[PDB]
């Protein structure tokens, strides 16, 4: 799905601005 | 997971935070 | 720099890495 | 690591698809 | 659905980019 | 607001002029 | 300076995502 | 408006992919 | 064109590459 | 050279904006 | 202002915040 | 071209509208 697809783009990057020097995993 | 709970409706920072490292 | 620039890498790497995804740590 | 890897000078797609996990 | 936070996400990108040295106000 | 006009249409640089200082 | 250009695109995104229903007043 | 958000990931992604080649964008 | 074939389903990094130059 | 791929990538963005319905040729 | 203190310097969240409305 | 006349010095709007198609 690109809803999907477009809204994980944006979540890496509130999760890149959010959780800073800890950083974080991503997996669909 | 993140998608579920956070492309379905608008999550926090706080519960964005959870799925920190 | 280096935060702007990594800002740039996770779109880049979420692109690449597909379905395998990955792990950001600065 | 990847900063020190791709933003001194820039990374190719394969390049970047290294730190994918 | 979360539609809205998206599109306001880029609308905030291209008010920054219009507006240039004048700057913008952002209220929902 | 602007999302309500910007979010269901897509607008002009004329209407994206509007919420400039 | 492009520098900057770019930086303050990153930092109303940022603004975009932290301020929530705050808002925010952008302005060079 | 979906298509429109659609649209600006993709020349970003291309952006990305074609390299030093580039992209040819029509809407 | 790549709207219709990449908007509704994801398209992979090879077919993107098709719309390169 | 990543400032001026980091450029590029804003520069991009900014036609997809500006061009509209005429699109626009990208090249390095 | 916010330039000085986070384009030649990094800024967390909490500090991106204190430019609030 | 566009980086050489836009990456070093802002190009505005209207600057950049002389590289549409
Ligand atoms: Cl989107
Ligand atoms: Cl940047
Ligand atoms: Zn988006
Ligand atoms: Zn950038």
């Amino acid at each position: 799905f690109v809803n999907q697809h477009l809204c994980g783009s944006h979540l890496v990057e509130a999760l890149y601005l959010v959780c800073g020097e800890r950083g974080f995993f991503y997996t669909p | 997971g993140i998608v579920e709970q956070c492309c379905t409706s608008i999550c926090s920072l706080y519960q964005l935070e959870n799925y920190c490292n």
